[PDB]
Formats: C-alpha cells, sequence, structure tokens
C-alpha cells in the first residue's frame, strides 16, 4: 500500500539526516558546527571529533604537524583540526538523495527531501 | 498533517502542521508541546538546516517526516 | 583564536586571528599593532617561510602557536 512508499521515504530522510548530525556518545545530543576546530565542546560537557565523532580528551586526538599548504601530514594519520567535512557530507547526502529516488521510479512507475 | 520532532535528548513527539506552515509557525508549536523558546530551536530535515521565513514545503518536508532539533556550536 | 608572534629582538606579539585568515591578513594585523609594513615582513613557522596568499590552516597552525618575524629592507 502507501505505508511501505512512507516508510521508505522517511528512511532515506533519516539517513540523509544521519550524515549531517553528530550525536555525542555520551549523552546523546545532537550537534552540528557552525565554525571553528572539529574539536567540539558538548553542552553534557564531553568533548568529540567532529570528523570521526569519537569521543575525545583534548586537541591531542588531532594532526599537530605543521604541514605543507596542499599536502597531507607526513608524521600521521590523525584527524585534521581544521578540514570542513561539510562538501564531503553533502556529497554524500545527495548521493543518497539522487539513488533513493530512482529506487522509488522503479517501484512506484518522486523528490525525497530538499531541492538542491 | 503529521509530522514528528526529536527533541535534543531523541525523545520524539507529534505535530500537526500544514506544509504552507512557515518555520516559525512549527517553532510555535514545539514551544506550546516541550516549552523550549523558538529562539533557542534549531531545526534539520534530512540534512538541512530549516530557515525562518522559508516554508515546510519548501524543503519537501511531507507526512510523517522528522524534525530534528540540533545544538548548533562554535569549534574550538 | 589567538597567535603569538616573536622577533628576533625577543617581543611577543598576541593576535587574535582565524584559521581561514590568510598570511597576508596576518601581516596586516601585524602592520596594525606595531606599524611594520606588509612588504618588511617574513613570518617563519616550524623551517617553513609563509607564502601571503596561504591559510594559517594550510600549514596546520595551531591554536596558541608561535611564528617567527624577520624583517627585511628593500627601500633603505
Ligand atoms: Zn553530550
Ligand atoms: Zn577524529
Ligand atoms: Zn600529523
Amino acid at each position: 500500500a502507501e505505508k511501505d512508499d512512507i516508510k521508505y521515504r522517511t528512511s532515506i530522510e533519516e539517513k540523509m539526516t544521519a550524515a549531517r548530525i553528530r550525536k555525542c556518545h555520551k549523552c546523546g545530543t545532537g550537534l552540528i558546527k557552525s565554525e571553528g576546530a572539529n574539536r567540539m565542546s558538548c553542552r553534557c560537557g564531553a568533548q568529540m571529533c567532529y570528523l570521526c565523532r569519537v569521543s575525545i580528551n583534548g586537541y591531542d586526538h588531532f594532526c599537530q604537524h605543521p604541514r605543507s599548504p596542499g599536502a597531507p601530514c607526513q608524521e600521521c594519520s590523525r584527524c585534521s583540526l581544521w578540514t570542513d567535512p561539510t562538501e564531503d557530507d553533502e556529497k554524500l547526502i545527495e548521493e543518497i538523495q539522487k539513488e533513493a529516488e530512482e529506487e522509488q521510479k522503479r517501484k512506484n512507475g518522486k523528490r525525497i527531501g530538499p531541492p538542491l | 498533517m503529521q509530522i514528528f520532532v526529536k527533541t535534543l535528548t531523541g525523545k520524539t513527539i507529534t505535530l500537526e502542521v500544514e506544509p504552507s506552515d512557515t518555520i516559525e509557525n512549527v517553532k510555535a508549536k514545539i514551544q506550546d508541546k516541550e516549552g523550549i523558546p523558538p529562539d533557542q530551536q534549531r531545526l534539520i530535515f534530512a540534512g538541512k538546516q530549516l530557515e525562518d521565513g522559508r516554508t515546510l514545503s519548501d524543503y519537501n518536508i511531507q507526512k510523517e517526516s522528522t524534525l530534528h532539533l540540533v545544538l548548533r556550536l562554535r569549534g574550538g
């Protein structure tokens, strides 16, 4: 029936949101970042890395080595304090939406989520 | 039209709305239910932030969709 | 964020900056606080002479990092 159409659509909508929101591992609060470093401080007091989403205890989690502009760190593979994940997450969200709309076309002879 | 809203903690509530309603109006309903001041509310739907002056229909928010209340923080 | 610019005379300048500020912006801030024209400023960090068109984040400059200012004077 139409109930399955709703169930599929909302599951995609919630996956699209999961790609964007960072949930605090301590308290479960949904977070997003306006600007700044990737070291987040939740209102519960716990810190987290905005990139890998793990709980952390300070700036030691991140690569703190000098870098050459346009090059990755040659001393470690740690999360970067400065890189903005927005574009990568938007690309994931848009591929999910694109594929989902193609699936609903196959199923039901319509867009999902906000337009581009 | 019925939609859902998840609070900061993850508790889910239910609102009756219309797709022509504005984001401000939806925030007023959230205030009626949970007492959260609208200026403390920041809403996400399907990965996108909902902006004052827009309507639910601007973001293709349909029946049984879920809006998420989040904190917008500055990194260190 | 906040960084320190130390001179060869030992003086330490405190600057308020953002990771997206370019090195050209940082030298403008130095000109503002100390009156040194950018063309007289060489900024060095971990042995690298920082390029004006690049950002602080491009070099992975950290909060509370210290840069080193070496002066020059072509005009005489
Ligand atoms: Zn938390
Ligand atoms: Zn990380
Ligand atoms: Zn490193």
